[PDB]
């Protein structure tokens, strides 16, 4: 069971800025990573499959970094929209497992 | 259009037990596999596991207590979980989601928000709030309907049919004496209302209840 | 088209079979395992053609008694088939030299 | 039942007799080694299949010398195993080919 | 020589209630790790082989979690009979190690 660490919890902002959300796992997972958005009563959405990835439909103002057990996901100009919390999730070793959470705060 | 298909809400006893039910339509392949997360109030997500409908295998957290039980209709494209001896621990919100087999999962479902407790269901009593003819307005003016005695979450409040989604604000409901309580804010130009229609729509997934409210002005 | 080269043929286009047939069960059987590393199809593609190619790299290996079953079936329909060339390359070997000695 | 296959069935059941003894003698020559990860009949029993198939995964290889001895018993048989159904096959089709042609 | 770590030594809980026992090993050893229960005068017994993998005659409430380092061994309903000495044994190198040992109380 991997254990993924996001640090730290609540993230706060100035609008306009570029943010960045890390995530650590217990041990090398390569690229096997994948970050959801959940903004409130909402269901998660799939932001930065494997790493870096993008998905369509997901703006271009979010991008993935790193490998190995550092992870980073990165917005730049952050809008009211982006008030979320936001979830790592490794897929290197059965079962998948998530991370504690971030919240972004502007 | 939207792939995975959850009730909205289920009432449990406790000690009792629930199936949950999830559907899919689009592209559904054999390889595809369903999963389904558990989440707290306030909390983060929690995987408890996942299931093959065209071979029915199913795997489960063992980290966690085994209270669930997975099993797949094939004709149907719908899968299932089996819930049993449910105490307060599992009142929370669970998902269900699409996974083709390559880690991530794609596409979500709504949540069945599973509330754990020996009272009865109770639908919502909705009331309007306009504005008191001693008050003045300027440029926008702030309207609202008040949801009030139901059992258990959630409702789903939408303003005109959800047409109208500019400046709506949905209060968290507060909890007293086994009945909750919320209310919903629109701000619109002053000069629409009351002379376009402005309805607030409230919907009760749990007594499978859904009424509308017309704001118009005091006398 | 003669059976060596017929053959040839059949157990390429069986060995592709076999090859995406072991993605797919590796998967089914890994997943459920606490630290199978086996759990994807992509993953678990690549690691049949390392499999099949008689190659490991590290531990990205089967840790189930059935995954380690499929890995037996695509080791062994791997070597046959890359035996199975060598044994069909040689007969044209050999008739070419039957031909070059007359014979 | 010609010679090439009578050898070959002769070599596989022979392969599997020098599996689980390799298994077998694996685990009574490691264990006693600090270290040592060859010390289950079961883990040492899928180390054989994989040296006989000529396939290593990271570290897991035997440290003592009776141990890599075994080894090295474990990988000829596989190797001659593996090359006797090719010599076998290629014997099967020389043979049609002489039949091909009328010779 | 694989070093195990059981924390904490003495684990006292609520009746009727769900516990949790950890055992860490010195390096990652997938799920060759195995647990034995021993009350007073009595002698070991075990309970969850192969990390996860449940023995005939165990009671249900006994499950096994983990892999690599971190394991867990966890009783749902905890009664008067599970009090005792809880101990974790590897079997991925030579030789064999034993836990510290954690006692459960109610
Ligand atoms: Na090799
Ligand atoms: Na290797």
């Amino acid at each position: 069971d991997i254990l993924l660490t996001q640090s730290p919890a609540i993230l706060s902002v100035s609008p306009g800025e570029r943010v960045s959300f890390s995530c650590r796992a217990s041990q090398s997972i390569g690229t096997d990573i994948h970050w959801y958005q959940q903004r409130t009563n909402g269901s998660p959405r799939l932001l930065i499959k494997y790493a870096s990835e993008s998905i369509s439909g997901i703006p271009s103002r979010f991008s993935g970094s790193g490998s190995g057990t550092d992870f980073t996901l990165s917005i730049n100009s952050v809008e009211s929209e982006d008030i979320a919390n936001y979830y790592c999730q490794q897929s290197n070793r059965w079962p998948f497992t998530f991370g504690s959470g971030t919240k972004l705060e502007i | 259009q939207v792939q995975l298909q959850q009730p909205g809400a289920e009432l449990v006893k406790p000690g009792a037990s629930v199936k949950l039910s999830c559907k899919a339509s689009g592209y559904t392949f054999t390889s595809d596999w369903i999963h389904w997360v558990k989440q707290r109030p306030g909390h983060g997500l929690e995987w408890i596991g996942e299931i093959i409908p065209s071979y029915g295998r199913a795997n489960y957290n063992e980290k966690i207590q085994k209270k669930a039980t997975l099993t797949a209709d094939k004709s149907s494209s719908t899968a299932f979980m089996q819930l049993s001896s449910l105490t307060s621990e599992d009142s929370a919100v669970y998902y269900c989601a699409r996974e083709r087999g390559d880690g991530y999962f794609a596409v979500w479902g709504a949540g069945t928000t599973v509330t754990v407790s020996s009272a009865k269901t109770t639908p919502p009593s909705v009331y309007p709030l306009a504005p008191g003819s001693a008050a003045q307005t300027n440029s926008m003016v702030t309207l609202g309907c008040l949801v009030k005695g139901y059992f258990p979450e959630p409702v789903t409040v939408t303003w005109n049919s959800g047409s109208l989604s500019s400046g709506v604000h949905t209060f968290p409901a507060v909890l007293q004496s086994d009945l909750y309580t919320l209310s919903s804010s629109v701000t619109v130009p002053s000069s629409s209302w009351p002379s376009e229609t402005v309805t607030c729509n409230v919907a009760h997934p749990a007594s499978s209840t859904k009424v509308d409210k017309k704001i118009v002005p005091r006398d | 088209s003669a059976l060596h080269w017929r053959a040839a043929g059949a157990a390429t286009v069986l060995l592709v079979i076999v090859l995406l047939a072991g993605s797919y069960l590796a998967v089914l059987a890994e997943r459920g395992a606490p630290g199978a590393q086996l759990i994807t199809y992509p993953r678990a593609l690549w690691w049949s053609v390392a499999t099949a190619t008689t190659v490991g790299y590290g531990d990205l290996y089967p840790v189930t008694l059935w995954g380690r079953l499929v890995a037996v079936v695509v080791m062994v329909a791997g070597i046959t088939s890359f035996g199975l060339v060598t044994a069909a390359l040689a007969t044209w070997f050999v008739g070419r030299e039957q031909e070059r000695r007359g014979h």
